[PDB]
RNA sequence: ACAGCUGGUUCCAAUCGAAACAUGUCGAAGCAUGACCUCCGCCGAGGUAGUCUGUGAGGUAGAGCGACCGAUUGGUCCUGUCAAACUCCAAACUUACAGACGCUGUUUGACGCGGGGAUUCCGGUGCGCGGGGUAAGCCUGUGUACCAGGAGGGGAACAACCCAGAGAUAGGUUAAGGUCCCCAAGUGUGGAUUAAGUGUAAUCCUCUGAAGGUG
RNA sequence: UUGAGGCGCCCAAAAUGAUCGGGACUCAAAUCCACCACCGAGACCUGUCCGUACCACUCAUACUGGUAAUCGAGUAGAUUGG
RNA sequence: GUUUGACUGGGGCGGUACGCGCUCGAAAAGAUAUCGAGCGCGCCCUAUGGUCAUCUCAGCCGGGGACCCGGCGAAGAGUGCAAGAGCAAAAGAUGACUUGACAGUGUUCUUCCCAACGAGGAACGCUGACGCGAAAGCGUGGUCUAGCGAACCAAUUAGCCUGCUUGAUGCGGGCAAUUGAUGACAGAAAAGCUACCCUAGGGAUAACAGAGUCGUCACUCGCAAGAGCACAUAUCGACCGAGUGGCUUGCUACCUCGAUGUCGGUUCCCUCCAUCCUGCCCGUGCAGAAGCGGGCAAGGGUGAGGUUGUUCGCCUAUUA
RNA sequence: UUAGGCGGCCACAGCGGUGGGGUUGCCUCCCGUACCCAUCCCGAACACGGAAGAUAAGCCCACCAGCGUUCCAGGGAGUACUGGAGUGCGCGAGCCUCUGGGAAAUCCGGUUCGCCGCCACC
């Protein structure tokens, strides 16, 4: 900018997206990274393994494609990145991988966030990660009972669209539930 | 002290003032001459001095040939005439002398040269066609205060 | 620098963790039955002794602190270096 | 010299030019060399960790095993032959 | 392919170019070899440019020497058309000679020694404290010159 | 008597051949441990004094600084200067590894390994780069070749400047340097300058000659 | 009238007897630019011999034959035959 | 009876370049000297250490040198202490938690380039135990390079081994390691005089003299400001600059320590010229007379005395 | 890639600027605090839940060179400096010839307003 001995920070941290300190320790596991990012409307679980131009994905799984299996629920919530998690976790598993770090980008470690519900899921997709029991949410926070029990604070419908007025946590399981089948095209 | 002693160029350039000190102060009083708000340009002569051998003048040879030097056209031409005269040169080289024996033989900070490359110009007048040989005949003074030989160059002068 | 008077560190025994306190050596006094008590008569009589004529030597300008790190359900102690301080305050 | 310090006049080759300045990128600081491979010794001005002895900037050595996640290379200072323990953000690979 | 000639001595001569001599087979002062023409024997020469005369020779004058300085790898033999052609891949000196110089061969690929033990040159050299071009005897020569030298040096 | 101090230590020849430096030392006129010299045994195919190319290390020369930094002019932007302990720049060059050519080694065994015996730790000079000092045939570094420990030729004489590294004997051609005599070889050729005996003096403690001036 | 170059002159004083080694030299025996022919080492080439190292033969380290462009100076010192 | 060190442009005095760290010297790899230039370390801190969370600093601008809001701001802030270096969602600041400044055992490098050598140091592993964090991970002290010490002896610590025929008791010997220091810092406990001197040696090293140098000294030259009533140049002559000499002094340590007799004087011989007189000259602020300055010139001369050993110098009277 | 995630090189990518772009799509700004979480005071931020609105920021897309930077041309410059050699010159400090290398400043003219990797996606 100024003049020769000016410094200009490295692209994507001018950008502020990649928080390169952080990511040093990661990156020392040798384990790849569960990239989990969130979005207004989504949320995003990429595996991620280094390579000699750039990061590597072996295994993705959008909030948005979740409902290419029978969700006509939102895709910003808990119920949501769970499954995400989960998604991501078992196309992973078809890939070879088996363990990897929990990389939760710029967001923030909180208690029960959706990023350590979408780390959640990929546990249970069978994926080893280094975790904390007591830091992930309640079974139940997980399904979507914190959402359902604040329609039921109603007077008016929780939701624009029509999905359902007392919405169906339920609907949480039924999605699970059809993850844990073999026969599922991933 | 005899020029002998610091006019040849020998020891490493010393010039640190952040590590020097008790520097003797600069014997030169103006390094600007003549009608110094005026412009060289505003001059159709221009007339320097070129030193023939590379060497070191202690300030007490510039301050004692540029005052011989200009004193002259301040003579010839008024202290208030049409020229300008320039010492571009200044004096950075901090000189020392060992005055014991020779233990302990890094010397005591006397004096200050100006370092100038052969070829080089020491002094530029800018004069009008007229007083373009009371310059010439300043500069013979002044190059003979001076170590080297010189050449009293002409820059823009056609008038001949 | 002070000193923690009762701070969580390890010890060579236990393979645990604990509480290891803070004691400057208090030494102990000449035997008087030691085998240093009996060659320096042996060592000497008319003139010189060389080890024995000998005197005390001085120091350095700072005394490492030497110390005894105590144990809490244990009761006994081990010994690791000093540091070269003027002093030393053992906070509470 | 005047001191015999391992950075005893290394004020040129431990630093870093301007624009070079600030932390590194961890690219290198994670790359994997295989046992056999001859890589470059070099120190990073912005690595604090993991350096060898400065005197070994310039050296290609030939990485023969590693220690804990730094690397054993091996050079031969003038005609001893010795093993330097660097880590890869200090390390290029030759060639 | 040119043609290297020591004409000064070893004393006081840098031992790093001394070594390059050496290795350019060539030991003593007036021995001369036939040196190809590449990036690493450029090198070379360069580093011995002060020490040497050297230039490319005519296939004719080239001929004229191998005749009278040849010798085989061990021996008095005389390096003549008969014994080249009964040793060599060619049939003669000239068809040796035009080998060497198109950069076929070497003398030591047939069983030539490496070197060409020339004779003082009659009628003294140009000087050895100067290149050529000052007039001296030092450095790369004219095809002509480096034969008037070469021829000379019989 | 002991001495780290001076002196001396007796026959021939053949092969190789130093160190005058590093670390420690009541050590500096001495030792010890390395470097380096040599001898023996072992190993068994590579080695790398040169060059070229490829992959790396570097901030000295130079340069420059409205690029840092600190110096350092003047004028009503413009204008005048610097840096061993400054750098936006930046060599030549030195240097790690590899390949190639060269050279070298596999009956002359290299590279390497183990063992016996040393000497040595007052150095000197030229050149290049230096730092100190007005300087020095000074003091103290560094790279290098030489003296030391190197004949022979040349330089009037002259350790280290030039040629030259040298078994014996012999014939020949040259090198440095020289060809008027002393003194081997030209009172050589074409041409110009000089009138001072300038000069007939590569280098140099050694051969001076300066600023200035010269119809 | 002015610019530039060459050789020289002035600047230029020391102690037993002046000096380019000396003699002495001036269209040179100086200086500069070219050129021609020579003189001149132990170097280079070459005949023979010697030593040393290596090869063949051999019990031999006795003969004989062979190789060295890439062997032949040396203080301290190590090694070995006499 | 011994001790009373070393370095050192001779020794003494002075100083420490006697152990350590940084920049430069150092010639762009590594190594590199001097009584080389600049300057430091012989500790300090229980938080001023460790981790995690949150955050971004100097300086400047604008709105109400304390505070408050906004904006510019890659780093000029801060980071214990020299210097050079590292660092900005941190290595800096704040908060909280914590005490890894833990036990033990190694690898490698450094110390000591190459190239052998101890203590000390660092990077990097493994085992045990801890601290923080969601986790990767980070913590073997303070971001890196200074803050350091052998044996003997004393004290202290865990467990175990052991003490002369034998059992008990007492007191000992030992493996492992901590502390206490040798700074002359790879560690001796330790003052001087010698002209009454002595020996071994050294020109490895001083004093006279020589030799190199010429800053110093003596002399010259260039330019010529200035005054000389006007006038640079009759005469005087600053500054600066260029040199010659080898009489002064200093410097160096080449020659001489199995000795080259040391100041002044005297006596006797030769020489130099930068000339004091004498000869011939030029200028003059040259009337003359007497000078003043200068040129050529070394044939001849340049003497006697009072103080002081004096050289030098001061003084007297003669003198061309 | 009709706007996305993770990156590598870490300014050719900076600074500054112009123009275009979004009905169930994306990214956002945006709407809102019952919960997980949160502020030494603030749902600002962090966290959670959600679409009434918007393309004005951001971001993506096209382009601009004035500043900064990368590379290139020509000029500077084969100049400065320099490894090897010389019975070449200079009283000397120093210079020159031959041989092998070879800048920097600056000026003018071009370039540069990022490139590439993996994944996801009308
Ligand atoms: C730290 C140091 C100490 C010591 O070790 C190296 C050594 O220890 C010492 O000299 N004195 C100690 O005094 C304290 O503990 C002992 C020690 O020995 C004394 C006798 C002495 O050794 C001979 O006379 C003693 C009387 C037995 C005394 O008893 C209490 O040497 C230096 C002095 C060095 C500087
Ligand atoms: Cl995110
Ligand atoms: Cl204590
Ligand atoms: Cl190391
Ligand atoms: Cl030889
Ligand atoms: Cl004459
Ligand atoms: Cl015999
Ligand atoms: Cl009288
Ligand atoms: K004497
Ligand atoms: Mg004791
Ligand atoms: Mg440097
Ligand atoms: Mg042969
Ligand atoms: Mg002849
Ligand atoms: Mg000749
Ligand atoms: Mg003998
Ligand atoms: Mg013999
Ligand atoms: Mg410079
Ligand atoms: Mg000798
Ligand atoms: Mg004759
Ligand atoms: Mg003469
Ligand atoms: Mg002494
Ligand atoms: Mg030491
Ligand atoms: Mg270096
Ligand atoms: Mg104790
Ligand atoms: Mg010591
Ligand atoms: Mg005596
Ligand atoms: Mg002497
Ligand atoms: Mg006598
Ligand atoms: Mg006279
Ligand atoms: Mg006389
Ligand atoms: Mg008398
Ligand atoms: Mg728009
Ligand atoms: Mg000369
Ligand atoms: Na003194
Ligand atoms: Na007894
Ligand atoms: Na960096
Ligand atoms: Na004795
Ligand atoms: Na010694
Ligand atoms: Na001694
Ligand atoms: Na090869
Ligand atoms: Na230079
Ligand atoms: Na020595
Ligand atoms: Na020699
Ligand atoms: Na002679
Ligand atoms: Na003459
Ligand atoms: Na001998
Ligand atoms: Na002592
Ligand atoms: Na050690
Ligand atoms: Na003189
Ligand atoms: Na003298
Ligand atoms: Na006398
Ligand atoms: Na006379
Ligand atoms: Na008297
Ligand atoms: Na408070
Ligand atoms: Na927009
Ligand atoms: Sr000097
Ligand atoms: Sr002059
Ligand atoms: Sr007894
Ligand atoms: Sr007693
Ligand atoms: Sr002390
Ligand atoms: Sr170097
Ligand atoms: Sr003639
Ligand atoms: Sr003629
Ligand atoms: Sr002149
Ligand atoms: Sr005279
Ligand atoms: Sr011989
Ligand atoms: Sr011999
Ligand atoms: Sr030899
Ligand atoms: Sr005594
Ligand atoms: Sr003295
Ligand atoms: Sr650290
Ligand atoms: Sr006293
Ligand atoms: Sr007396
Ligand atoms: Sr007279
Ligand atoms: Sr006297
Ligand atoms: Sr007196
Ligand atoms: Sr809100
Ligand atoms: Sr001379
Ligand atoms: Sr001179
Ligand atoms: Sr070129």
């Amino acid at each position: 900018a100024t003049g020769p001995r000016y410094k200009v920070p490295m692209r994507r941290r001018r950008e502020a997206r990649t928080d390169y300190h952080q990511r040093l320790r990661l990156l020392k596991s040798g384990k790849p990274r569960l990239v989990a990012r969130k979005s207004n409307k989504h949320v995003r679980a990429q595996l991620v393994t280094l390579g000699p131009n750039g990061d590597d994905t072996l295994a993705s799984a959008h909030s948005s494609d979740l409902a290419e299996y029978g969700w006509e629920a939102p895709t910003g919530n808990m119920p949501s990145a769970y499954l995400t998690g989960l998604l991501a976790g078992l196309r992973a598993q078809e890939a070879g991988v088996e363990e990897a770090v929990l990389d939760i980008g710029l967001n923030s470690p909180t208690p029960g966030s959706k990023v350590f519900a979408i780390q959640e899921g990929a546990i249970d997709a069978g994926l080893d990660i280094p975790h904390n029991d007591d830091v992930l949410a309640d079974w139940q926070r997980t399904r979507g009972a914190h959402i359902a029990e604040y329609d039921e604070q109603l007077e008016e419908p929780l939701y624009s669209g029509d999905f359902d007025a007392a919405d169906l946590p339920e609907h949480f399981d039924e999605l699970r539930e059809t993850l844990l089948d073999g026969d599922i095209e991933l | 002290k005899p020029a002998s002693m610091y006019r040849d160029i020998d020891k490493p350039a010393y010039t640190r003032r952040e590590y020097i000190t008790g520097i003797p102060g600069s014997k030169i009083a103006q390094h600007k001459m003549g009608r110094k708000q005026k412009d060289a340009d505003d001059y159709p002569v221009q007339i320097s001095l070129i030193v023939e051998e590379t060497v070191q003048l202690r300030h007490g040879s510039l301050e004692a040939s540029r005052l011989s030097a200009n004193r002259h056209l301040i003579k010839e031409l008024g202290e208030e005439g049409d020229y300008k005269m320039t010492l571009r040169k200044f004096p950075h080289q901090v000189l020392r002398e060992n005055k014991d024996g020779m233990r302990a033989a890094f010397g005591k900070i006397v004096g200050t040269a100006a370092r100038v490359q052969a070829g080089e110009q020491l002094f530029t007048a800018y004069c009008n066609v007229e007083d373009a040989e009371h310059v010439k005949e300043a500069f013979r003074r002044a190059y003979n205060k001076i170590t080297p030989s010189c050449r009293i160059k002409v820059e823009r002068g056609e008038e001949l | 620098m002070q000193m923690p008077r009762r701070f969580n560190t390890y010890c060579p025994h236990c393979n645990e963790h604990q509480e290891h306190e803070v004691e400057k050596v208090r030494s102990g006094r000449q035997t008087g039955m030691k085998w240093i008590d009996r060659q320096r008569e042996r060592n000497s009589g008319i003139g010189n002794d060389g080890k024995f004529s000998k005197v005390p030597g001085g120091d350095k300008p700072t005394k490492k602190t030497d110390l005894k790190y105590r144990c809490g359900e244990c009761g006994k102690a081990h010994l690791r270096e000093g540091w070269r301080a003027g002093r030393l305050e053992f906070q509470e | 010299p005047s001191s015999n310090g391992p950075l005893e006049g290394t004020r040129g080759k431990l630093k870093n030019k301007p624009r070079d300045r600030g932390t590194s990128p961890p690219q290198r600081a994670v790359e994997e060399f295989d046992d056999g491979e001859k890589v470059h010794l070099k120190i990073d001005p912005s690595v604090p960790n993991g350096r060898f002895h400065p005197r070994f900037d310039g050296q290609t050595g030939t990485v023969e095993g590693k220690q804990g996640d730094a690397y054993k290379v091996d050079i031969v200072d003038g005609g001893k032959e010795k093993t330097i323990i660097v880590t890869a953000a200090h390390l290029r690979r030759q060639e | 392919m040119h043609a290297l000639v020591q004409l000064r001595g070893e004393v006081n001569m840098h031992t790093d170019i001394q070594d390059t001599l050496e290795m350019l087979n060539i030991h003593h002062v007036n021995h001369c070899t036939l040196v190809p023409e590449t990036d690493a024997y450029r090198g070379m020469v360069a580093k011995v440019n002060d020490f040497v005369a050297f230039g490319e020779p005519s296939q004719e004058t080239l001929e004229t020497v191998l005749a009278t300085r040849a010798e085989p790898l061990e021996g008095d033999a005389d390096v003549d058309d008969e014994w080249v052609a009964e040793h060599t891949d060619y049939d003669d000196i000239s068809g040796l000679a035009f080998a060497l110089l198109s950069e076929e061969t070497t003398l030591r690929e047939q069983g030539l020694s490496p070197t060409l033990r020339l004779h003082p040159p009659r009628g003294g050299h140009d000087g050895v404290k100067h290149p050529v071009k000052e007039g001296g005897q030092l450095g790369k020569h004219d095809t002509e010159g480096i034969d008037d030298l070469l021829e000379a040096m019989r």
